[PDB]
C-alpha cells in the first residue's frame, strides 16, 4: 500500500516567480502520477497526469517530472490564480493515495503582530463562563505562538486559536486565541496574559490585564 | 475509439453487462468488426480484470477445435497465460456442453475452462 | 463540457447513514471510473473508491471496506455513495471525479459537504470585545450549532480592518468565532461599533454594540 509524501508543506512566493514541489512515493510507481490544484472552498482540478502530461486547458506554465519514486510540479513564472493547495497522487494500481498536500501561499514583507487582549464581558461572566480573548493582528509570516498565563501559571488545553486566511489586501494572517474558564476559576486569579512569539518580534511580546 | 468503447493500450474494448454463450459473444463481437478479447500481457490480464470483476466473463480462448486457439491468431502455446491452478482441466459435462471448452477470466483475474454454452459476461477488443 | 453535480450538504446524527449522488453529463457515464475521495477540514484528500458503471465493478480503499457502499443508476448518469454507520470522523468534503483506468482524476464534482454531529442547532451568545493610535474592538460569537453564523460591522458600513475568524468546533460539539474590526483610537468616543450576526439556522439576529 503506497505512501505518498509531499514537500514542503508550505511555500510562498511571488507573482512571476518560479517554485519546485515534490512528491516521493514508497515504491515504485513508474509514471503514475498525477498533480492537481485546489483552491480554497473548491474542488482539486487536474494539472498533470502520467508525471508529465499536462491535462487538458492547463497552462503550460506547469511543468511535471519524475518517474519511479521521486516526482517534481515545477510552476515557472506563477500567476495570481495559482495560490492554492497542490496535491500528488499515484494512479498505478488501486487503492490509489494522495500526498498530504503543499499549500502555495502569497509571499509579503515580514510583519510582527500588533497584540491585543480582550476581558471577558459583564455579561458572558454572568453566565458562569469567562472567555478571555488574545487577538494577533496583520502578522506575517504565518507562524506565531501565544502563550496564556494566569498569575504566571503557564496554560495549557483551556485555550483554542484560529487564524485566519491570508488577507485579501495586504495577505497577512490574524489570529484570535480563545482562553475559556468557569466564572469561578477565572476570579480565582487576577493577572491575566497572553504572550506572543513571532518570528519578526525581537522578542516575546506580552499584553495583559488585571481584576 | 467508438462512442461507449474504452480505449487502452491502442486497444478500444467493450464490456457487456449481460450474458452470452460464448460462440454468441464471440460472434456479437465480429458484428462489431471485432473479437472477444485476446490477452496479450499480464498489463492487459490486470486492466481487464479491474473491469470485469467479480463476474465470470469470456475471453477469445477456445479448444472447441482440439486444442487451444486464441481467437485472432496469436499463438496460444508460447504467449501470456493466467490459468487457475489445476485448469484448463477439460470438466465433461452435458447440458451446457460435453467439455469445457471456453476460457472465463474468474473474479481472481485467473483463467477458466468452461461450458461453452455458459451465458457469462464478454469483452470485445480491437485496435484503434 | 464535462460536469459532475452532487447532492446538497448533509447534516444528520450519528449512527445514521447518508447517501451522495454525483449525476454526470457531457460524456459517456458508462466507459469512466466514477471515484469517490474525502476531504477532512483542513486536511489532504483520500481515496474512497471508485465504481466502474458499464459492469458495476467497484474497488474499495479497504479503511473504507465498511463504511462507504458505491453504485450506479445507468438511467440517469448517477452514481450514488452510502455512507454508513457514521461518526464525527465522517464529518468531511466527499467529491466524486472521474478517471480512466491507472489516469488521474480529471473532472471533479463541486463536493458534498457531510456533517455528523449529535449536536442541536442552537443560537450564539454574543459578547462585547471591548476596546481600550490604532484600537481593536469585536464580537465573541459563542456556542451555536450549526455553521455558518454571519457577522457584520455597522450593518456592512464598516468593512476595512475586519477579521472574521474561521469558527472552532469545541468540545461540546459548538462553534465558536470572534470577528474584530481595528478602528482610530480616535473614533472610540464618538463613533457607534456595532457588531451585525446572523445565525440563520436558529434564526438568531443580535446587534451587540461594543463599547469601550
Ligand atoms: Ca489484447
Ligand atoms: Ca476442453
Ligand atoms: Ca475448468
Ligand atoms: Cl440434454
Amino acid at each position: 500500500d503506497i505512501q505518498m509524501t509531499q514537500s514542503p508543506a508550505s511555500l510562498s512566493a511571488s507573482v512571476g516567480e518560479t517554485v519546485t514541489i515534490t512528491c516521493r512515493a514508497s515504491e515504485n510507481i513508474y509514471s503514475y502520477l498525477a498533480w492537481y490544484q485546489q483552491k480554497q472552498g473548491k474542488s482539486p482540478q487536474l494539472l498533470v497526469y502520467n508525471a508529465k502530461t499536462l491535462a487538458e486547458g492547463v497552462p503550460s506554465r506547469f511543468s511535471g517530472s519524475g518517474s519511479g519514486t521521486q516526482f517534481s510540479l515545477k510552476i515557472n513564472s506563477l500567476q495570481p490564480e495559482d495560490f492554492g493547495n497542490y496535491h500528488c497522487q499515484h494512479h498505478y494500481d488501486t487503492p490509489y493515495t494522495f500526498g498530504g498536500g503543499t499549500k502555495l501561499e502569497i509571499k509579503r514583507t515580514v510583519a510582527a503582530p500588533s497584540v491585543f487582549i480582550f476581558p471577558p464581558s459583564d455579561e458572558q461572566l454572568k453566565s458562569g463562563t469567562a472567555s478571555v480573548v488574545c487577538l494577533l493582528n496583520n502578522f506575517y509570516p504565518r507562524e506565531a505562538k501565544v502563550q496564556w498565563k494566569v498569575d504566571n501559571a503557564l496554560q495549557s488545553g483551556n485555550s483554542q486559536e484560529s487564524v485566519t486566511e491570508q488577507d485579501s489586501k495586504d495577505s497577512t494572517y490574524s489570529l484570535s486565541s480563545t482562553l475559556t474558564l468557569s466564572k469561578a476559576d477565572y476570579e480565582k486569579h487576577k493577572v491575566y496574559a497572553c504572550e506572543v512569539t513571532h518570528q519578526g518580534l525581537s522578542s516575546p511580546v506580552t499584553k495583559s490585564f488585571n481584576r | 475509439c467508438p462512442v461507449n468503447w474504452v480505449e487502452h493500450q491502442g486497444s478500444c474494448y467493450w464490456f457487456s453487462h449481460s450474458g452470452k454463450a460464448w460462440a454468441e459473444a464471440e460472434k456479437y463481437c465480429q458484428l462489431e468488426n471485432a473479437h472477444l478479447v485476446v490477452i496479450n500481457s499480464w498489463e492487459e490480464q490486470k486492466f481487464i480484470v479491474q473491469h470485469t470483476n467479480p463476474f465470470n466473463t469470456w475471453i477469445g480462448l477456445t479448444d472447441s477445435d482440439g486444442s487451444w486457439k486464441w481467437v485472432d491468431g496469436t499463438d496460444y502455446r508460447h504467449n501470456y497465460k493466467n490459468w487457475a491452478v489445476t485448469q484448463p482441466d477439460n470438466w465433461h459435462g452435458h447440458e451446457l456442453g460435453g467439455s469445457e471448452d471456453c476460457v472465463e477470466v474468474q473474479p481472481d483475474g485467473r483463467w477458466n475452462d468452461d461450458f461453452c454454452l455458459q451465458v457469462y459476461r464478454w469483452v470485445c477488443e480491437k485496435r484503434r | 463540457q464535462v460536469q459532475l453535480q452532487q447532492s446538497g450538504p448533509e447534516l444528520v446524527r450519528p449512527g445514521t447513514s447518508v447517501k451522495i449522488s454525483c449525476k454526470a453529463s457531457g460524456y459517456t457515464f458508462l466507459t469512466y471510473w466514477m471515484n469517490w475521495v474525502k476531504q477532512r477540514p483542513g486536511q489532504g484528500l483520500e481515496w474512497i473508491g471508485q465504481i466502474f458503471p458499464a459492469t458495476g465493478s467497484t474497488h474499495y480503499n479497504e479503511m473504507f471496506k465498511d463504511k462507504a457502499t458505491l453504485n450506479e443508476d445507468t438511467s440517469s448518469n448517477t452514481a450514488y455513495m452510502q455512507l454508513s454507520g457514521l461518526t464525527s470522523e465522517d464529518t468531511a468534503v466527499y467529491f466524486c471525479a472521474r478517471s480512466r483506468y491507472r489516469n488521474g482524476l480529471d473532472y471533479w464534482g463541486q463536493g458534498t459537504t457531510l456533517t455528523v454531529s449529535s449536536a442541536s442547532t442552537k443560537g450564539p451568545s454574543v459578547f462585547p470585545l471591548a476596546p481600550s493610535g490604532t484600537a481593536a474592538l469585536g464580537c465573541l460569537v459563542k456556542d451555536y450549532f450549526p455553521e455558518p453564523v454571519t457577522v457584520s460591522w455597522n450593518s456592512g458600513a464598516l468593512t476595512s480592518g475586519v477579521h472574521t475568524f474561521p469558527a472552532v468546533l469545541q468540545s461540546s460539539g459548538l462553534y465558536s468565532l470572534s470577528s474584530v474590526v481595528t478602528v482610530p483610537s480616535s473614533s472610540l468616543g464618538t463613533q457607534t461599533y456595532i457588531c451585525n450576526v446572523n445565525h440563520k439556522p436558529s434564526n438568531t439576529k443580535v446587534d451587540k454594540k461594543v463599547e469601550p
